[PDB]
């Protein structure tokens, strides 16, 4: 029963991995009472350790493999404490060090930089030369191009990225799409108009009609094959405008005389 | 020194009996001083003094001349090097 | 220990699990308050469902995590919202606080009250549960 | 012999009990013992060294005593027994005193006044073991005990105070010994030193006192900051408890200098800035405190260096701080060079030393402050220049490449300039007079708004020691 979860992963078969969990979730509530969830460690409690985390980590790449993103989160919330508590007789896994790398780019897919900084430093001591950067390279080097401002290199890492598959293409292939989107803020900036050509090479596409679709959904018209950047910027700006919270926080002349007078006066 | 005029915020704190204690407990929270490693690793340190004497060892006004060497040697060349080019255009 | 877990188990999704959750929490809050402090709102959710019995043991945590938070009054509410294993809470000396904070609530509406009519004690003008 | 020795620390003892003790049993006056106690700390511990070390045990004899010199006796024996002169008849001095509680009134009947005495006694206890620098087993046996102790009873509020300082020192030996080696039991304990601060807290908040509160929050602020857990530390922070009622100088300078590390990480700069700068003049400027000071100036100029501004070279020569600013001086030299290839040999060849201070995860994100600086010079130094002219000058591999970094940056406004797509240039755009426009309004008012904070501060402090003095009797 408990077992099945176990073997069910090394069919492939990672679909049936999420219908056979429910049993064996009710099942884990029973594993986790054995273990106190390491408030002491004993060696009867070791062999018992190696069953509470066994269904986690299978559990964990299953659910990536049918992109049940949320599903992950959870799954990796549950299993750091257990690495985290002890003095090593059993704190590590082969899978451990791939399930690092699979989070870590979760965070940079959806773009949640600040808790991706925060993550690491955290992380830093389990894999300094313990698990060392081995496989987690791969978010890390993209990080490093990223703060660079390269987004060459950025997207090289990408392209090489797919050759070698353990399975972070669920998390490639969204980062592909990430760095479209900011490299798209960073142009309306810099001019208001490329030729079409020049869009389709900085904004990584691979059929021209791919590049003007994504334009008009956009809000940029291209109108005898100039971009206008200016006018999703003035779409912008006039919806906040439109809203009103709006006096105060610019701060109108006469409020801020009258400002002075009173702190006076008190 | 410090961040700000730092002569300005020695004079302001000094010893009382209260803040002696005080002095103790912020110097034990990182156990020693934290000036003891450098002279240890190191064995007897080796810092920028070689370019000039505005550098790390200084107790005059900067001159700001350590970020960038003597440039009237290239000068002397390029002055001369302009010179013959100069002649025959 | 590590509030991750705890987290974890009230979004993974099977009812027992859920139920298994409030009692992790409940009996560990005065070292994982800041934690779960965002996450109210989910604990507010398996009050409201009537498919638990354990309902009265969500609300018992928040008035908990109220309490480490600062909002004593907030926190009467779901004291009484729990309605049983507060009795627990009235015997120790170490949370009175939320106990007494029902009594400073009293007084302000007695005085309300007392023009309306000498009894609104013997009458329903006020919740039921202040008054016991 | 040692008799005349154990006499002579008793006396000198009684009168540092007696400046104390006659206040608080007055009624209590919180803020005068709470400085008293700060002289008494340094006294004690010239005390307690020298003269033989068994002076502790016969203090306990002389006061009174349920249990406390049973417990005090156990301490003792753990470095190799005393009792001699340690018995009443020549450990006790009482025989009739009343400043330590007459003796026919102790034999006589109940009441206890066991309460100031024994939270007295712990303090001296933790000093004692922190002169020996023995921690492992003393330390472990002392811990376990006087915690249910301040918990028994329901503390005063004097009695916070001493408290104020006595998880300080099972804090520390217990970071200490964590740090020393690594068990199964080393991550055991963390989870009970957290545990017991944190509800304590609750019940501090409830006593009206602040010392507490204020101690508590910097110890469990520098335990998240350890172990990494910048999640922690974010929440602690956001659900406010701290006081600026009645504090230490020291107390803000710790609170301070936890809070801008925790900020830099997560990518916040701006308000570190106000946080490290505010912290180093709190603390006090002395050469014992040269540990806390030297570690505050190594973050202060890290953080200058994220936000993009540069701190003084005249910083790091003037100082007598050199020996351990050596590596901060060649990191802000090779960022305002803008030279990379400096950069990745610095941060090589100090790894050790910032890891220590523990900059050097700060170390990964300035090599984008590098590249920052190194195009903000030529954008100033050549108004238009083709990014063909900037490959040349600071080895960037191709036209794009470049044109990526302003593109980037210019969102942020680091260089503030426009990019010339088709003429294949970038054109700065920073150009000055703003005489004409509508600035000065806005920069004046935050100018404006600290004078006003500064008309605040001092309308209320100014009267209040005034009003304390003239109510005290005076000729």
């Amino acid at each position: 029963l408990t077992k099945s979860l176990s073997i069910a992963f090394e069919n492939g078969d990672y679909a049936a991995c999420e219908k056979l969990l429910p049993p064996i979730k009710i099942e884990l509530i029973k594993n986790n009472l054995l273990i106190p969830d390491l408030s002491i460690q004993n060696d009867i409690y070791l062999n018992d350790l190696m069953i509470t985390k066994r269904i986690l980590e299978v559990g964990a790449l299953a659910s990536i493999q049918t992109f049940n993103f949320d599903s992950f989160e959870n799954y990796f919330n549950q299993l750091k404490p257990y690495y985290f508590s002890n003095n090593h007789k059993l704190s590590e896994s082969d899978k451990k060090s791939k399930l690092i790398s699979l989070y870590l780019l979760n965070l940079l897919s959806q773009n949640n930089t600040t808790k991706f900084h925060s993550e690491l430093q955290y992380l830093d001591k389990h894999i300094k030369n313990l698990e060392d950067d081995s496989l987690l390279s791969y978010p890390i080097k993209l990080d490093r191009w990223l703060m660079e401002g390269s987004y060459q290199k950025a997207w090289d890492l990408l392209q090489s990225g797919s050759q070698n598959i353990s399975e972070f293409d669920s998390f490639t292939d969204i980062l592909k799409s990430a760095i479209r989107d900011e490299i798209a803020k960073n142009t309306e900036l810099s001019y208001d108009f490329l030729p079409l050509s020049n869009i389709k090479a900085l904004l990584f596409f691979n059929n021209e009609k791919e590049t003007e679709k994504f334009a008009l959904e956009r809000n940029w018209p291209i109108v005898n094959s100039k971009v206008y950047f200016n006018n999703q910027s003035k779409e912008k700006a006039d919806y906040e405008d439109e809203m009103m919270h709006e006096e105060d926080q610019k701060t109108n002349i006469i409020e801020k005389a009258m400002d002075y007078a009173i702190s006076i006066e008190n | 020194m410090s961040t700000d005029v730092a002569a300005a915020q020695a004079q302001s704190k000094i010893d009382l009996t209260k803040k002696k204690n005080e002095e103790i407990n912020k110097k034990s929270l990182e156990e020693d001083d934290e000036f003891e490693d450098f002279p240890i690793d190191t064995w007897a340190n080796g810092e920028t003094i070689k370019s000039n004497a505005v550098t790390q060892t200084n107790i005059w006004e900067e001159n700001w001349d350590d970020v960038e060497v003597d440039d009237d040697f290239t000068n002397e060349l390029k002055a001369e090097l302009d010179r013959y080019k100069r002649e025959n255009q | 220990t590590t509030a991750a877990p705890l987290l974890a188990l009230l979004r993974e999704n099977q009812d027992s699990v859920k139920t298994y959750a409030l009692e992790s929490i409940n009996n560990v809050v005065d070292q994982l308050w800041s934690e779960i402090s965002n996450e109210l709102p989910d604990i507010e959710a398996l009050y409201d469902d009537d498919t638990f019995s354990d309902r009265e043991m969500a609300a018992l945590i928040a008035s908990k995590v109220y309490y480490n938070l600062g909002e004593y009054e907030s926190a009467v509410k779901y004291a009484l919202a729990a309605k049983d294993r507060f009795d627990i809470d009235e015997k120790s000396q170490f949370v009175e606080t939320i106990v007494s904070k029902s009594i400073e609530m009293y007084v302000q509406e007695a005085s309300k009250q007392y023009t309306k009519d000498e009894q609104f004690y013997t009458k329903d003008i006020i919740d039921p549960k202040l008054t016991s | 012999l040692h008799h005349s020795e154990k006499k002579y620390a008793e006396e000198d003892q009684v009168q540092e009990l007696l400046k104390v003790l006659n206040e608080i049993s007055k009624t209590t006056l919180t803020l005068d013992p709470r400085y008293i106690w700060r002289s008494l700390k340094d006294l004690s511990s010239l005390r307690n060294q020298e003269l033989l070390n068994a002076e502790t045990l016969c203090f306990t004899v002389n006061v009174l005593y349920p249990d406390s010199s049973s417990f005090k006796k156990n301490l003792l024996k753990f470095i190799t027994s005393n009792h001699k002169s340690s018995v009443p008849g020549s450990a006790e001095l009482r025989n009739s005193y009343p400043a330590s509680f007459y003796s026919v009134n102790t034999e006589k009947k109940t009441i206890e006044v066991t309460a100031e005495i024994n939270c007295f006694m712990h303090l001296l206890v933790q000093l004692f073991l922190w002169d020996s620098k023995e921690l492992e087993q003393l330390v472990e046996f002392n811990r376990k005990v006087v915690i249910p102790n301040l918990l028994c009873y329901y503390n005063l509020r004097s009695l916070n105070l001493i408290n104020a300082k006595l998880w300080f020192y099972i804090y520390l030996s217990h970071e200490t010994l964590a740090r020393s080696s690594e068990e199964i039991n080393s991550d055991n304990q963390n989870i009970i030193l957290r545990s017991t601060m944190m509800k304590f807290l609750k019940i501090a908040s409830l006593k009206h006192d602040n010392e507490t509160k204020a101690m508590l929050i910097n110890l469990i602020l520098r335990d998240f900051l350890n172990n990494g857990e910048v999640d922690s530390a974010s929440d602690f922070i956001s659900k406010l408890e701290y006081p600026h009622t009645d504090v230490s100088s020291s107390l803000e300078a710790r609170y301070f200098f936890y809070l801008s590390k925790i900020n830099a990480i997560q990518l916040d700069y701006s308000t570190a800035n106000e946080y490290i700068i505010a912290a180093i003049r709190k603390a006090p400027h002395n050469s014992k405190s040269l540990g806390f000071l030297q570690q505050s100036n190594k973050l202060h100029c890290c953080i200058q260096l994220l936000m993009g501004d540069i701190p003084e070279l005249s910083f790091f020569h003037q100082s007598n701080m050199q020996k351990s600013l050596l590596p901060y001086y060649h990191l802000t030299k090779a960022v305002k060079l803008g030279d990379l290839k400096k950069f990745t040999s610095t941060i090589t060849k100090y790894k050790q030393l910032l890891l220590k201070d523990d900059t050097y995860q700060l170390c990964v994100r300035l090599r984008s402050n590098v590249i920052k600086t190194g195009i903000r010079i030529i954008s100033l130094t050549y108004k238009k220049i083709s990014l063909r002219d900037i490959c040349l000058k600071l080895n960037l591999d191709s036209e794009q490449t470049v044109e990526y970094m302003v593109s980037r940056a210019i969102r942020d406004g680091v260089i503030e300039a426009k990019i010339n797509h088709e003429d294949g240039f970038i054109e700065t755009t920073e150009l000055l007079n703003i005489y004409d426009s509508e600035d000065p309004q806005q920069v004046f008012d935050e100018r404006i708004k600290f004078a006003n904070q500064l008309h605040d501060e001092y309308l209320v402090s100014m009267r209040y020691p005034e009003d304390k003095k003239t109510q005290q009797n005076e000729k």
